[PDB]
RNA sequence: GACCAGGCCCGGGCGACUGUUUACCAAAAACACAGGUCUCCGCAAAGUCGUAAGACCAUGUAUGGGGGCUGACGCCUGCC
RNA sequence: CAGGGCCUAAGAUCAGGCCGAAAGGCGUAGUCGAUGGACAACAGGUGAAUAUUCCUGUACUACCCCUUGUUGGUCCCGAGGGACGGAGGAGGCUAGGUUAGCCGAAAGAUGGUUAUCGGUUCAAGGACGCAAGGUGACCCUGUUUUUCAGGGUAAGAAGGGGUAGAGAAAAUGCCUCGAGCCAAUGUUCGAGUACCAGGCGCUACGGCGCUGAAGUAACCGAUGCCAUACUCCCAGGAAAAGCUCGAACGACCUUCAACAAAAGGGUACCUGUACCCGAAACCGACACAGGUAGGUAGGUAGAGAAUACCUAGGGGCGCGA
RNA sequence: GUGAAACUAAGUGGAGGUCCGAACCGACUGAUGUUGAAGAAUCAGCGGAUGAGUUGUGGUUAGGGGUGAAAUGCCACUCG
């Protein structure tokens, strides 16, 4: 009973921890949007400068 | 009520096509066609007065404002229609 | 450092927002000032942006 | 625990000094946001115990300020005296025996008493004695004034049923914290003074010519033309509360 | 071993110092400064701008807010 | 993708309200107002002028339909959160760089020599999961307390959960369970019948056509991530909406209507998009030895974004002899 | 080192209105340039460069005024 409790947690964190990821990761991204350094292609064409 | 943005005289939304070589370049290379219409014009009223209008279903409608001031519309059509077939009809 | 040049590569939204139309008519005098330029006869009244669009030309 | 939800966020910008735009309050600007506390002058909350559990630092006093708790849930701030031990409970009330940290109106309490947080009429938050060290004493009361000295060397018979929280105002030792790094003026958001000798004749009216001027007025006046020095700036007829200024 | 990359010491005057100042002839010994002192102000505060309502002061309360002069620090600051 | 269809700061306009010859001044609710907060796309190709926009691949948002349950649901209200400082240096890694291995070619008329010359590329996203990094509470033992070896506590973490007061959530007080937790990085899929050195066939000699090898390891090491992570200091570091939770009171609609999901399909709002942007196109009247926020930061020598010479890329400064 | 103090080796730490020096900000000297390349610059050095810093965007105070670390400075190459 106790075990189940502790996989209905642990699925709260799973949940918790992929939309916690999610949101990091996307705002990551908006960073680097907003200072005009995210897309590779065009940091990989730059990668010489 | 379902309300547009703008009543806009439906029966005058499109204007003209394009009879460039570029306009045949994306007939045979991209399904799509291109048209001439005034700036007071959708994505969603252009859209629909070429599903009636000519009985055939529009993929997309990619909009572009030309600094002479008049708007000009790329529209895809579906894959199961060949704007060539539906051009020459009408006379490109 | 910079000359003694005055004007600059400020946006036009904030010109429009001192020189343009609305400031010009939020005021008595303003719309005296266009009284006085529709009286001239003067083709451009204000000098403005636009929130949508350039230009067209 | 910083960010406490009674922080009260939204201020009037930094320290502002704009009636209409022109300076009107001199020298002032610079320095962080320094957003303020709403800190609980007027206690609502009677013959209910609370206990102290931070002496969080207020940017806009020249005190602190501390977090107190109740038996039900709320939290408030108010001016901690000193002697605020950590986890001391302080509790307003009518009939609340005297300590060094909780409040009480007037009436019930002896003469002689270290108060800071007095009320000069009532339904008012808080008026008089509130900074750091200002303290008020008591002498006798009336039938319904009480004469009260309060950190001017300055006494005032005052309405009787006021609020009062009973204690030295701590944080004392601003007395001697020396600002020594001579631009730590500019972060309190004060800008520098210019003196009157050193202006022009249109700005000060002690603006002078060559070398260093003397005052050339009759007497050394403000930059506004009135006398400077002993004039009193005060309505003849306003209240006639005070017994002696004392000063 | 190229480019790059402190000249220093001995005295004196002024300003303690870092800073700010006449955009386009003056960067200073000038202004400011930390510190000192006088003086006004008890909150419906003083002071400031406005005929007024009102606003800054201040959502602060004499260990605080104006204003005058002097300018760290050390010794003092006389007579009328 | 950047703004608007979302939100607010400074500030502006301010319904009523006060004031004032007029014009208008003050000021609350409210509404605008990004330089901020919220929100979903990357790689290759095409191309006289367009590419996160067009084509192809894999994705992700916001609603509808299709299946299970529910009788209430939405908004207003109550709350959490959004939510924030400066400096400091040490870790763990990525981006880049160098070297080695591998693959292809190479005789570059010189004394010798292959020691030489080019590739060694891959994103967003979906899954699985984290240590020798930080965090996890107290005491003894061994060691420089430390990395670790060992014992005990019943709370001592991330987190959940019960209650008690006028107490739905929250907050406060009490009790109990949990030894782990956090995030860059990482393996696989995406991802090769891509890209790529080379050779193979014609030149409008401007390039197209077919085929295609290896595509790994280690040392450095970021000013980028972890990271609003810790430590220290005073000069004490925005707001609101989105989001999450929830009783009473208040407005509306009610059964195949509303709500919450699970796969699968459908649908995709306006404006900006060229070009210059350390400038001949902007601002200095000039195709003006001047100015203009921000991003990417290769090699060698060097502490270094100075300096000297160079790869990429771009020029030879619009009078010459 | 004494029953505790006062004080000192040694590490750890990274404070500064610290120092050298790039971007950046500013303009001290000198030469050039004066129908200048430029209605205020070029060249060679120069002062600050974690702060009382610099700068972008959106704002604010408007002339019996504003603002001024105070020069009669600045308020669109114009300011008693």
């Amino acid at each position: 009973s106790k075990l189940q409790l502790k996989l209905e947690q642990k699925m709260k964190m799973k949940m918790a921890k992929k939309i916690r990821l999610r949101r990091n990761r996307l705002m990551r991204k908006r960073k680097l949007r907003k200072r005009g350094a995210w897309p590779p292609s065009k940091m990989k064409k730059l990668k010489n400068v | 009520l379902k309300y547009p943005r703008r009543i806009l005289d439906v029966y005058q939304i499109l204007q003209s096509p394009i009879i460039t070589e570029a306009a045949i370049k994306n007939i045979a290379d991209e399904n799509s066609l291109l048209f001439t219409v005034d700036v007071r014009a959708d994505k969603k009223m252009i859209r629909e007065a070429i599903s009636n209008f000519f009985g055939v279903k529009v993929r997309k409608v990619n909009t572009l404002i030309r600094p002479d001031g008049t708007k000009k519309a790329y529209i895809m059509l579906n894959k199961e229609y060949n704007a060539s077939e539906l051009a020459k009809k009408i006379g490109i | 450092a910079a000359l003694c040049l005055t004007k600059r590569s400020r946006s036009r939204k904030s010109l429009a927002r001192t020189h343009g139309f609305r400031l010009r008519m939020s005021t008595t005098s303003g719309r005296a000032l266009l009284k006085r330029r529709r009286a001239k006869g003067r083709k451009i009244l204000c000098t403005k942006t636009n929130p949508s669009s350039g230009k067209r030309a | 625990n910083p960010r406490n939800n009674l922080i009260s966020g939204q201020r009037r910008c930094g320290k502002g000094r704009n009636a209409r735009g022109i300076i009107t309050a001199r020298h002032r600007g610079g320095g962080h946001k320094r957003l303020y506390r709403k800190i609980d002058f007027r206690r609502n909350e009677k013959d209910i115990y609370g206990k102290i559990v931070t002496i969080e630092y207020d940017p806009n006093r020249n005190a602190y300020i501390c977090l107190i708790h109740y038996g039900d849930g709320e939290k408030r701030y108010i001016l901690h005296p000193r002697g605020a031990i950590i986890g001391d409970t302080i509790v307003s009330g009518t009939e609340v025996p005297i300590k060094m940290g909780n409040a009480l109106p007037l009436t019930d309490m002896p003469l002689g008493t270290a108060i800071h947080n007095i009320e000069i009429t009532l339904g008012r938050g808080g008026q008089l004695a509130r900074a750091a060290g200002a303290v008020a004493k008591l002498i006798a009361k009336e039938g319904k004034s009480a004469t009260l000295k309060l950190p001017s060397g300055e006494v005032r018979l005052i309405s009787k049923n006021c609020s009062a929280t009973v204690g030295q105002v701590g944080n004392v030792g601003v007395n001697q914290k020396r600002l020594g790094r001579a631009g730590s003026k500019r972060w309190l958001g004060k800008r520098p003074v210019v003196r009157g000798v050193v202006m022009n004749p249109v700005d000060h009216p002690h603006g002078g010519g060559e070398g260093r001027a003397p005052i050339g007025r009759k007497s050394p006046t403000t930059p506004w033309g009135y006398p400077a020095l002993g004039r009193r700036s005060r309505k003849r007829n306003k209240y006639s509360d005070n017994f002696i200024i004392r000063r």
